[PDB]
Parts: structure tokens; sequence; C-alpha cells
RNA sequence: AUCUGCGCAUGGCUCAUUAAAUCAGACGUAAUCUGCCGCAAAAAUCUUGCGGCCGCAAAAUUGGAUAACUUGGCGAAACGCCAAGCUAAUACAUGAACCAACCGGGUGUUCUCCACGUGAGACGCCCAGCGAAUGAAUGACAGUAAAACCAAUGCCUUGCAGUAACACCCAGCAGUGUUGACUCAAUUCAUUCCGUGCGAAAGCCGGCUUGUU
């Protein structure tokens, strides 16, 4: 089947190979997973040694990771927005890792009313900041003191849609985690998205 | 309040994807101190064995390399050699020559051969054609590279 | 996988004829390294001759007769090695797998309270789940809880018995040591120096008794008493010091004519 | 008893060698450099079986003992630990309560919520140990014992490190 | 109902052979926990029981080992700094 | 006889293919997979039986199927085949509370106290096993000497000598993994695992002294 040897190719000199053997099963490749985005399925896939790969087709949603908070959530995947690969996998929404993601911005607009007593929905189920005991306040004063969040990601969670990256392997493991854009990435990657509307 | 992220750095991100280090997470509002060079900048270096001094560069640059075996996953094991650059046409991946004496027994004399080797070059370095140059084997980069430059000399 | 071992393949020390059979006993994966072992069956049938053929020596091993470090070995293909204690409770046969100065496995008769002691030597430390320091010697073996002045290369004297380490001899110059591997294999002699090559060999240069003074790769040597006056096992009739061939080959002749 | 090169095995109950041949008053050891064990015939019979020999695995030297069995510290004890007083929860008036009527003369507390009280007499001392332990005061389970130390010596200490103070204070 | 005998209750089949003793068959009954069982399946635990208890016992003696070497240690720097 | 478990990827044969291939010596895998064999590790889990989710009690007395076999058999034959009826397993499935520990994280608009909140202590609640995934922090230091100010906090007594750390039940229950080098070993925090993982095989056999350890 798809082999992954270099025999195939040509050598540096260019001249062919001669094959003087078949292919083996331990130099196959398979079939890309194509994992696009819908309801989870998954095809699980027995690799060598009788170890499991979960080859995704379809997910939905993933663990989301905050890095300045050092904090997570599992959150639903909204869209894909930007791939470097080519705007193609954008097209067909392929969840790929490294890919661009819009997930659902309300767990982490919810944990940081939970956290720091702040809650981002200003000026307009639902965490409230005031039914709070007074140590709680305390700890939120605390936590509040040494702490600054970006107006770029806040901005974003008001909306109720952040940007993310995708860190896992969806073909590989079967996940779609990922962590939020953050500072430069933020700001780089809002502008290929700005570009062309 | 607000918090002062850092700027994007066209110098370095021309790539259609954000090149950043995989060890350390640039954007941490509180650098942990351990990957913090001179500049207050966050980024990723080691100390590679056998007695190889990290080059300047690569400790205070802002290039992203992630086949460097100074600032990336990339480790040397195995031969140490030396050579000759002998090509700089590629980014980043220098052609260097070995160039020695071969004995024919039967003859009792020598003969000059050489062997060509395909070394991925850190961009902090900056050999150039003739230049002497150490090379220290690392994981297969490429289809013919299993190099990478340690010290230029 | 390979399951056979041709006869002309098998190492030289079984002493094994080239003649009397194609194959030679494989020995199974376990303690010692297939290259630096010596079978069960072979020591059962070939040196201590209690088993006629291979058929005697199995009715010997599947009862259980022959502890290997106090535990019964039902297996002919058990890969015992160095410094491994082999007991016979029947016949009252206690000896250790050591290294004689020509490099061949030889049966060293251990008696009581010496049978239960045995040295490992250390060659990985790493750390298991719960932050629990483990470490692993030169027979497979892998210790819970060592010594807090463990190292790689030293040497655990383990009581086999009771299953618990009692002493550490650290790897340092001017210990004594024996050499497991290579051409000097079996020779005693004491660390002089140790030149250290990064991610290259470490080359140990040792001087025996007489003042020889030879040298092997830092691997080969296995570490076994403070000094050479004071070892912490028995070891061969002749301690470990290379003789000259010519002198050898005078003496052996002398004592044949002495002989007859 | 005197036992000579006791070498390792510092544990009290491990000197049972002894015991084995006839019971054990008090076993005064400092590791490596020897074990005192403490009718004599019976510790010279064991003197004959453990001494010249490697027992425990070292050679141990059974000779009669010329010091007498050690002191307990706590005996004849003018001081006091209390546990487990809390102090952001509780004044030192309130602390005080707790002994009231048997007089005090000094009060300390720390951070590890125990505090150290010297009372004038040592029968005053042994008396509130005796009757408070494992009383109720605070809201916790109290938790009293006779300490080892003395107020003389910490008196001591304290004009010994006053000069100290005054002369790191004039430099 | 439980607690009964079901040895007594299993199905026995004749088997009529000339001149032999009409050998009944009846089968061995599996799943029968006797006491001997109850004991071997009750064992078990104990034993597990005791070796994670007993390498709880190891874990604290090595933790010893290393604390009361870092307090000598310790003790021993300020006994010099005293002493000089 | 037949289910179950292991092996049949070894041996034996041959030399057609094959020149940056194969092979030899010498090295790497920190770029990985690895049954059998050796030495080790294992505290997740709401189960069962009698009565009305509740109570009492504790050596867990778990559940469905399918071979051989029986019946009817198809087919010229086929290391070819149906259908029905029985019954097992260390096959398959399910499932074990208390006994039984240490440790941590988040909290209650809950109590008992101190001062007029880096306060303390209890109880209540949700999580806290191995392995796996993502994110965060560790995984060391090793290029200089003294003084004051304030806030809190340690001692000393009612101002800093002395002082490993730590608000009790543990006053030393890791301040210290490894390599030549690691994003590795390992630990802590947050979130996750939906079958593509995890029984004490709910297993077998002996010995006596016959043993709800
Ligand atoms: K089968
Ligand atoms: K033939
Ligand atoms: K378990
Ligand atoms: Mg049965
Ligand atoms: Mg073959
Ligand atoms: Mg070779
Ligand atoms: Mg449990
Ligand atoms: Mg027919
Ligand atoms: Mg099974
Ligand atoms: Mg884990
Ligand atoms: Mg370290
Ligand atoms: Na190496």
């Amino acid at each position: 089947g798809i082999v992954r040897s270099r025999l195939h190719k040509r050598k540096i000199t260019g001249g062919k190979t001669k094959i003087h053997r078949k292919r083996m099963k331990a130099e196959l490749g398979r079939l890309p997973a194509n994992t696009r985005l819908g309801a989870r399925r998954v095809s699980p896939v027995r690799a060598r040694g009788g170890n499991f790969k979960i080859r995704a087709l379809r997910l939905d949603t993933g663990n989301f990771a905050w890095a300045s908070e050092a904090i997570a959530h599992r959150v639903r995947l909204l869209d894909v927005v930007y791939n470097a690969t080519s705007n193609e996998l954008v097209r067909t929404k392929t969840l790929v890792k490294n890919c661009i993601v819009a997930v659902d911005a309300a767990p982490f607009k919810r944990w940081y009313a939970k956290h720091y007593g702040i809650d981002l929905d200003a000026d307009k189920d639902k965490y409230d900041v005031n039914k709070a005991s007074p140590k709680l306040q305390r700890e939120w004063t605390r936590r509040r003191r040494n702490h600054r969040v970006e107006k770029a990601i806040a901005d974003q969670l008001r909306e109720g849609r952040v940007l993310a990256r995708i860190t896992s392997r969806p073909g590989q493991s079967g996940r779609a985690d990922g962590i939020l854009l953050e500072g430069a990435e933020l700001q780089f990657y809002l502008k290929r998205l700005e570009k062309k509307k | 309040q607000y918090y002062h992220a850092h700027a994007v750095d066209a110098t370095i991100q021309h790539e259609k994807a954000y090149q950043r280090q995989t060890a350390v997470n640039e954007n941490m509002h509180r650098p942990s101190r351990k990957h913090v060079n001179k500049s207050g900048h966050i980024r990723y270096s080691k100390k590679i064995g056998l007695g190889f001094k990290t080059p300047a560069k690569a400790l205070n640059g802002k290039y992203i390399d992630r086949k460097c075996p100074f600032t990336s996953n990339v480790v040397i094991r195995g031969r140490i050699l030396r050579g000759v650059v002998h090509s700089t046409k590629m980014h980043r991946t220098i052609i260097i020559r070995r160039n020695y004496l071969h004995f024919i027994k039967k003859y009792q004399r020598y003969q000059k051969r050489h062997k060509s080797l395909a070394v991925h070059c850190s961009p902090a370095f900056d050999p150039k054609q003739g230049d002497e140059v150490v090379i220290g084997q690392c994981r297969p980069l490429s289809k013919t590279i299993r190099y990478n430059v340690l010290e230029v000399v | 996988a390979k399951k056979h071992l041709k006869r002309l393949y098998a190492p030289k020390d079984w002493m094994l004829s080239k003649l009397t059979g194609v194959f030679a006993p494989r020995p199974r994966p376990g303690p010692h390294k297939l290259r630096e072992c010596l079978p069960l069956l072979v020591i059962i049938r070939n040196r201590l001759k209690y088993a006629l053929n291979a058929r005697e020596g199995e009715m010997i091993l599947r009862q259980g007769l022959v502890h290997v470090d106090n535990h019964p070995r039902r297996d002919g293909k058990y890969p015992a090695g160095f410094m491994d204690v082999v007991e016979i409770p029947k016949t009252g046969d206690r000896f250790r797998l050591m290294y004689d100065v020509k490099g061949r496995f030889a049966l060293v008769n251990l008696s009581e309270a010496e049978a239960q002691i045995k040295l490992m030597k250390v060659v990985n430390l790493y750390t298991a789940t719960g932050r629990v320091p483990v470490a692993v010697t030169h027979d497979g073996h892998r210790i819970r809880y060592p010594d807090p002045h463990t190292s790689i290369g030293d040497t655990i004297v383990y009581n086999v018995k009771e299953k618990k380490c009692v002493d550490l001899i650290k790897n340092r110059q001017g210990k004594a040591v024996i050499v497991t591997g290579g051409a000097n294999r079996g020779r005693i002699g004491e660390i002089v120096k140790v030149e250290c090559h990064p991610g290259a060999f470490n080359i140990a240069h040792l001087k025996d008794a007489s003042g020889a003074e030879f040298a092997t790769r830092a691997a080969n040597i296995f570490v076994i008493g403070k000094d050479l006056n004071n070892l912490q096992v028995t070891v061969p009739k002749q301690q470990g010091l290379r003789m000259n061939v010519i002198q050898e080959r005078e003496e052996r002749l002398i004592a044949a004519e002495a002989r007859k | 008893v005197y036992v000579k090169n006791w070498g390792t095995g510092s544990v009290a109950d491990a000197a049972n060698v002894f015991s084995a041949a006839g019971k054990v008053v008090k076993v005064q050891l400092r590791r490596q450099r020897y074990a005192i064990v403490f009718n004599s015939a019976a510790v010279k019979k064991a003197i004959d079986l453990f001494n010249e020999k490697e027992v425990l695995g070292k050679t141990v030297l059974v000779v009669p003992a010329k010091t007498s069995p050690k002191p307990d510290a706590h005996e004849n004890s003018s001081c006091v630990f209390v546990s487990p007083i809390f102090r952001p929860s509780t004044t030192k008036a309130q602390v005080m309560e707790l002994f009231a009527g048997v007089k005090v003369q000094r009060l300390r507390m720390y951070r590890q919520n125990f505090a150290y009280a010297y009372l004038d007499s040592p029968a005053a001392a042994k008396k509130f140990v005796e009757e408070k332990n494992g009383t109720e005061f605070r809201g916790h389970t109290l938790r009293v014992a006779l300490s080892a130390r003395s107020l003389e010596k910490l008196r001591a200490r304290q004009e010994a490190a006053n000069v100290v103070i005054a002369a790191h204070r004039h430099y | 109902s439980r607690t009964e005998d079901v040895r007594k209750y299993v199905v026995r089949r004749r088997v009529v052979k000339s001149g032999k003793k009409d050998r009944l068959k009846a089968p061995k009954i599996q799943r029968l926990i006797t006491p001997r069982v109850k004991a071997r399946r009750a064992k078990k635990a104990k034993d597990a029981i005791a070796k994670v208890r007993a390498s709880a016992a190891e874990r604290r003696e090595y933790l010893r080992l290393i604390a009361s070497n870092r307090r000598a240690l310790r003790q021993r720097d300020h006994s010099k700094k005293h002493t000089r």
C-alpha cells in the first residue's frame, strides 16, 4: 500500500534507484483523517505494537487553554478562520494542528467573573460577583492587585467569540485541544484576517 | 488594568504562519526568569554538551529556527566532523567538503578523495565559502541533511 | 524473532564442540545479555556433569533442583551470568559465576553467609512514579530505594536471601575492580585513573597486584573492593593476575614432568 | 553495661540483643561512638556472649558501665509547653485565664500554635500538666507537656546577648 | 432457595451395560464457591493492602533518612559557626 | 472429541533481483516499536444479601451465549456447507461498600474567635489513583560590600541576637532525578479521556495442624 520509504525517490545525483525488494508493512502510511467541524465521530486505528490511534473524522468541542491565566475549559468550536497551508482547508472547515479557530468565549468569561470578581459583560446561568463571602472578596482583591488583562482578549470575550490555535493533532489523538491567541501572535493573525475583509 | 503586550516584529514574521519557539511561551505576562535574555525578552536556549559554547547570537538573538541545535529540540549525538564550506546558496543549509587522502595498498601511494555533506546552518553563525566549520550529527532534518553546524572557525 | 542459535555462532566460552551438534541452547531474555551469559543447561550438563545430555538436564531443572540467586529456575535457557549465585541444595553445591584470568566462566565455590551476598553494578538511575528513585543493575535488578550516595558505575553488595542492600562501594580511583569485558576480561586491578571523553567511551587505566598496567573501557570495569587487599567477594584461583605466556608454558611443562 | 563501637543502628529498641539475655532499663547511645544498656551476673553472661564479637554488624565490647542511668530532663522542671493556643484568635489576657490560680513567671507565644509558660515551682508545673492534659480550652483539645527548658538559662542568654546587641547598635 | 445444597439436585444419567454396575454420570459443579475458595479470595485483598502499606513504610524510612541527613548538616554548620 | 491459551514471522531451501543498494568494520536512535523472559510497581471504582429510595447485614453463593454432542440434513465432489435442540471454561460480559492511609486545589453569600482585616480555627460542598491529551510552573545556584524608610511578618522584652522551612495534631514525612547535552525522568495546578486502556481472572492445584486472617 502507501509507503514512506526513500526507495522510490531519486538519488541526489538524479539517478533511479533499482528496487530489489517488495514493500514492507513496517514502512506503511495511512490515508489522512481530514477531520472536519461537526458532531463527534472517530475511528480507531490499530497501530504497530497493538496500540490504538484515534482518527477523528468530525470534532465539535475541545479543551482550550488560557496560557496567561494557566487555565483551560471545554468549549464549543464555532468556526475555522485561518490555515497557513491553504485557504481551501479553511473553506472546508478542516481541523489540523496550528490552524486558527474561533471558540465560544462564555466559559472563559464566566471563570474570570468567578476568579477575579470582574464581569466583562458590563453594559450588557450567569455568575454574579455580588453574592460572595467577604473572604472571597479579599481573595479577589489579592488576585486583582498583580493582574492586568489585555484589551484584545477582553474585547473578544465581550463579543462571545475568541480566536485560538489548535495544539493537538486530531488525526492522531482524536482531540481538538488548543490555546487562546495572545499578544503578538494574536496581532499577527488579526492582521491576516483583516486582509480582504 | 490593561497589559502591554509585545509588538509583532516584521523583520522575523514573514512566513504566512507565526514563527515562534515551541519550548517557551513568549506571551507570558510574568517571565519565569529561566529563559530571559539580557534584553528582557523570553527566548529558549539550551547548552549542548561536548564543550561547545552557545553563541551569543543564539542567546540574545531574535531569529526563529526549529532546526537550530541551540534554540530548538534538535540534539547532537554521534559523530563530530570538521569540513570546509563549499556552498551557501541554500536557505539555512550549507554544503561542506571533507578532503582526505585514500591509500592504495598495491601502489603504496595515496590519492586525493572528497565527500560532500549537506549541513543545517543556524542563523547564529553566518559562514562563508572556504570557511572551516565543526558539525555535529543530529537526527534526519531533510532528505540529505544529517548534521548541524556547531562552530565556525 | 530468532529462536535458534547455531553452535558455531554460540559464544566460544561455552566450550561446545563443533562436531557434536548443529545447534546450541539459545538463551532466553532475562537478567544477563545473550553474549555475556552461561545457560543453565550448559552449566548442568557441560560444566557440572550432573546431566549426561539435555534430557537429563531437563529432568534436573524442571524439578527446581537448581537455584539461582536463592530462587529455583526451571528453564535450561535461563541466562545466568556474572556474579550469579547457583546453589543445588540436594548435592550441597554453592558457587558464584565469575571470570578467570583468561576470560572464561569459572564456578568459584562459596560457603554459607557468602552465597547470600551478591554484587550488582549500577548501570542506570531514574525516578519512578511517586518520585521514587530507582537503580538498575547489571543483572537487570531494579532497586526501589537505593542509598542516596549511589551513582552510575558504583556497585551495590546485595543480600539475595533477604532482598536488601547492605553496603555500597563507590567507583573511584584506588578501588579494586574486575574487568568484565574485552581482551582484559577477568583481570583484577586497582583504578589508577579514569579518562573522561564526553559523548564517547571513558577509558579506565588499571594496575594489577604485580604492577602491570592495563586499560579498558569504563563499562567493562566492576568495582569489587576498597582496594586490592580487601575484596568484598571471593575471586577465582588465579586472583585476576595475568601471567606471562612463555612462563606459563614452561611451568606447565615442568609440572607435567614432575607428575610423570 | 557499656558497649564500645556500637556502629550504625541508632534505634534504642534495636539494642534488644541485650534484652534477649535480660531485661533492659534504658539504652543511652551516640550512634557509632558508644552505647550503654541497663542482674549483675546476667549482665556478665551477656558480656561473655556479645563482647569481642561482631554483633549487630560491628565489633561490640560489653565493658562494665561506670555511668549512672541518665536522668530524664522533664523531671524537676519549671516550664510547660501548651498547645494548640492560636495567637491570631486568642489574646494573651485570655490565655492567662487558663493558668489562673497557678501563677506564672513568663509567657511566650509562637507561630506554630504553641505557647511556653515558665511557672515558679516544679510542683506547680507538674500539677498543671497532670490536671490539664487532655482538657478543653478555647474550643480546642489541650495538650500540655513538661518542658526540659529553664528560665535561668534564658535570662543568662539574654544578658549575654544584650552586650552583642548594644555593641552592634554602636557599630 | 439460596444456602441450599446444589449437589443434591444435580441431574444424574444412568448408563446400563451388561455385566457392569450401572455407572451414574453426574457433572462437576462449576462456580460452586466452597469455604476454601472464600478464604482464597479474601487472602488476595489482605495481601494487596499489606503490600501498599509496606511500601508506605519504606517511603517513610527513606524520607526520614533524607530529612535526618539534611538536619545533621544544618546543625553541624551551626556548631562550627558557634565554635569559631 | 471440542472450546480456550501459546506457537506456526523460527527452522529448511534458493541466489533471481541488487552498485549513495546490499554488505564489512565502526558508530547513532535524545527519532522509535518491542509478545515470550528477568527484577519491580498496584490504597481510583457504591458491589452483594434480606425487609420496607430507605433500613439491617457483610468470606461477594454474578450474567447471557457458543463448541463437542443430539436431530433433520444439502451437495457428484470440495482442508465444502445449512437449520433446530442441550451444556462448560483461565472463552465473552458484568462487578465489588466498610475494613483502608498520607498529600493538595477550588469554595460556603455556614459557624466559633482576635483586630477594627496578607486574620485564625472548625464544619459543609465539588474535585483530588496508574496511564493518556492540551496549557501553566518546576526540573537549581555558582561576575560586589555595608546602611537606613515604610507595610506586613518572625523572634527579644513589656530592638534585632538567633533564625532550615512550616499558623497544632509529622517542632527534618525530599530545599537535592539524570545525561556530555534534553521540551527527557518525576512533581504541582487547570481542563479533558465515552472505548480506542487498567478484575483480587468472581481462576486452578497442593500441603498439613483442616484454619469467616
Ligand atoms: K485457540
Ligand atoms: K538442497
Ligand atoms: K488498584
Ligand atoms: Mg471452576
Ligand atoms: Mg529464516
Ligand atoms: Mg557489523
Ligand atoms: Mg476503593
Ligand atoms: Mg443428496
Ligand atoms: Mg480472558
Ligand atoms: Mg501521569
Ligand atoms: Mg536538576
Ligand atoms: Na550515548
